[PDB]
């Protein structure tokens, strides 16, 4: 065969001195070399066998080295060598549609990634003069997200919950949902986006690639992969990395995604690696810079002005919580970085709401209110009217009767609760969701039974596509809802309610 | 090591030499080969090789409807 | 798309002639069995008018 003979042709077999260190130790990942005079700290340094490792610890007789692979090739008289490097991953388009490890070399078997540029796992974030506000939007296609809590493009947005709520599904619509963009026209509409899986078996990952791909969601994304059977060194590296790919997007004018899955995986991979290097330990026996290793992570996430390219990149981080307790260590920390959250609770999911959001309590700093011009008539009334319901609509046992005074008012609802709900990896699009947005607040459905509405949903949207595309296009092109366009729309559901149900 | 490089490439062209597949399968590769034959076939499908599609379908029958009227 | 995989595969005989064979027929289509419903029920209500 042709393919073997040409790789080792091309080989090469450079010797040169190395500088070189003998290994004292080595038990559960760390490993004491004596020698090592000129290593620098971060450095990465490679074992006889294969493995390579980063020095961490510097002191004057030994030198604390973790491993990134497996520590059984390793016996005490070993050689550890020098590469000259602080730790870098290559980046560039060219790693998209891939599932990569952390650091950076293919799990799929497609081949080698030809990669061109390498970058650090450890740069820093930009300062005060290169940003700028957060002008435009972001859309996830779920109903709940982009009328009540918007997120902006560059902004830090925070899903907590616990497990089994909907964290995952919540961050996957939304990858879908821009596909939309990407076959476009115009090349600052586009949103190229990022995941990464820490701690996560590989029959989770190898199956999240399936969903992304009959989509055709996976030509745009980019998966950095650190599963849970992985060295405890890799999965504290693999955020750091995974980050730096998304900077090759905004420091060159595109914008990104990355959502971080999850972050609760990310700190006990480091109260391990810094407990097995005699390292103190803080409270609950983390280090003492648990908060230094969020923050200098999620403050790369920046808007760019427009005399540097003014690129965005998002991020989404996620955060497991216990008992659903919102007062923890490693919650508390990362609240307080990020600029708004969506709280994702259990028993909205189970009583019905799907996605389970809290939208009394998802705050957002709203980002300059990047909504856009359509949704905020058809939402700000909406956002208005849901909070008139949640004061007023928790009794469940009902002794008087004031139909015209309070039942009006919780008639619009359920009306508006029931509409909210939404299936799974079906994401819609805007104007799409003005149209059924503004059926439910001009009274259009207090004659309906709230059993039947989300059967009224799928009749209706399948009749607007069908019958009405030239309609849509004049809410998405002209971005408003003009006057005229607030006629058209006045005949439409009443002529589908005259003839909706017979 | 480039009397390295020439030692790898001779014994490459050794294998050239094949007259049956494998050299010292023997029980191992005749075994291996065929199980994976079957799994994939066995939980995707019994199919032919040139086989086309055979087959026929009804459509609904258009029943009337009785309608005394006026 | 049955054209294009079996090109690049080599093992042809029952690959390029199959895709030969079972493509140059015509598309069995449907039976029109509704037609009498079509007049018989139409002109007795416009007689009843
Ligand atoms: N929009 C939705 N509507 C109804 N059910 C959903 C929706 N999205 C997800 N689910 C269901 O909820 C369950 C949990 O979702 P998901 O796996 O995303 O939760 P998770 O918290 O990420 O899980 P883990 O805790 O393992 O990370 C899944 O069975 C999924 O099918
Ligand atoms: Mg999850």
């Amino acid at each position: 065969s042709s393919i073997l003979e040409e790789r080792i042709l091309g080989a090469d077999t450079s010797v040169d001195l190395e500088e070189t260190g003998r290994v004292l130790s080595i038990g559960d990942g760390i490993a004491r070399v004596h020698g090592l005079r000129n290593v620098q700290a971060e450095e990465m340094v490679e074992f006889s066998s294969g493995l390579k490792g980063m020095s961490l610890n510097l002191e004057p007789d030994n030198v604390g080295v973790v491993v990134f692979g497996n520590d059984k090739l390793i016996k005490e008289g070993d050689i550890v060598k020098r590469t000259g490097a602080i730790v870098d991953v290559p980046v560039g388009e060219e790693l998209l549609g891939r599932v990569v490890d952390a650091l950076g070399n293919a799990i799929d078997g497609k081949g080698p990634i030809g990669s061109k540029t390498r970058r650090r796992v450890g740069l820093k974030a930009p300062g005060i003069i290169p940003r700028i506000s957060v002008r435009e939007p972001m859309q996830t296609g779920i109903k709940a997200v982009d009328s009540l809590v918007p997120i902006g493009r560059g902004q830090r947005e925070l899903i907590i919950g616990d497990r089994q709520t909907g964290k995952t599904s919540i961050a996957i619509d939304t990858i879908i949902n821009q596909k939309r963009f990407n076959d476009g026209t115009d090349e600052k509409k586009k949103l190229y986006c990022i995941y990464v899986a820490i701690g996560q078996k590989r029959s989770t990952v190898a199956q999240l690639v399936k969903r992304l791909t009959d989509a055709d969601a996976m030509k745009y994304t980019i998966v950095v992969s650190a599963t849970a059977s992985d060295a405890a060194p890799l999965q504290y590296l693999a955020p750091y990395s995974g980050c730096s790919m998304g900077e090759y997007f905004r420091d060159n004018g595109k914008h990104a995604l990355i959502i971080y899955d999850d972050l609760s995986k990310q700190a006990v991979a480091y109260r391990q690696m810094s407990l097995l290097l005699r390292r103190p330990p803080g409270r609950e026996a983390y280090p003492g810079d648990v908060f230094y290793l969020h923050s200098r992570l999620l403050e790369r996430a920046a808007k760019m002005n427009d005399a540097f390219g003014g690129g965005s990149l998002t991020a989404l981080p996620v955060i497991e919580t216990q008992a659903g307790d919102v007062s923890a260590y490693i919650p508390t920390n990362v609240i307080s970085i990020t600029d708004g959250q969506i709280f994702l609770e259990t028993e909205l999911f189970y009583k019905g709401i799907r996605p389970a959001i809290n939208v009394g309590l998802s705050v957002s700093r709203v980002g300059s209110a990047a909504q856009t011009r359509a949704m905020k008539q058809v939402a700000g009334t909406m956002k208005l009217e849901l909070a008139q319901y949640r004061e007023v609509a928790a009794f469940a046992q009902f002794g008087s009767d004031l139909d015209a005074a309070t039942q009006q008012l919780l008639s619009r609802g359920v009306r508006l609760t029931e509409l909210l709900k939404q299936g799974q990896y079906a994401p819609m699009a805007i104007e799409e969701q003005v149209a059924v947005i503004y059926a439910g607040v001009r009274g259009y459905l207090d004659k309906l039974e709230p059993s039947k509405i989300t059967k009224f949903e799928n009749a209706f949207l399948s009749h607007v596509i069908s019958q009405h595309q030239a309609l849509l296009g004049k809410i998405r092109a002209d971005g408003k809802i003009s006057e005229e366009t607030d006629a058209k729309l006045k005949e439409i559901v009443t002529n589908f309610l005259a003839g909706f149900e017979a | 090591v480039q009397k390295l490089f020439v030692d790898k490439i001779r014994e490459y062209r050794t294998k050239r030499q094949t007259s049956g597949g494998p050299v010292d399968a023997g029980p191992e590769y005749q075994q291996d080969l065929d199980r994976e034959l079957f799994k994939l076939k066995q939980m995707y499908g019994k199919a032919d090789m040139n086989t086309f599609p055979n087959f026929t379908f009804e459509d609904p029958k258009f029943e009337a409807v009785e309608k005394p009227q006026s | 798309d049955w054209a294009y995989y079996k090109a690049t595969v080599a093992k042809a005989g029952l690959v390029d002639d199959f895709e030969k064979k079972f493509n140059a027929l015509k598309v069995p289509v449907p039976e029109d069995k509704y037609t009498a419903l079509v007049d018989a029920e139409e002109q007795e209500d416009v007689k009843r008018c």
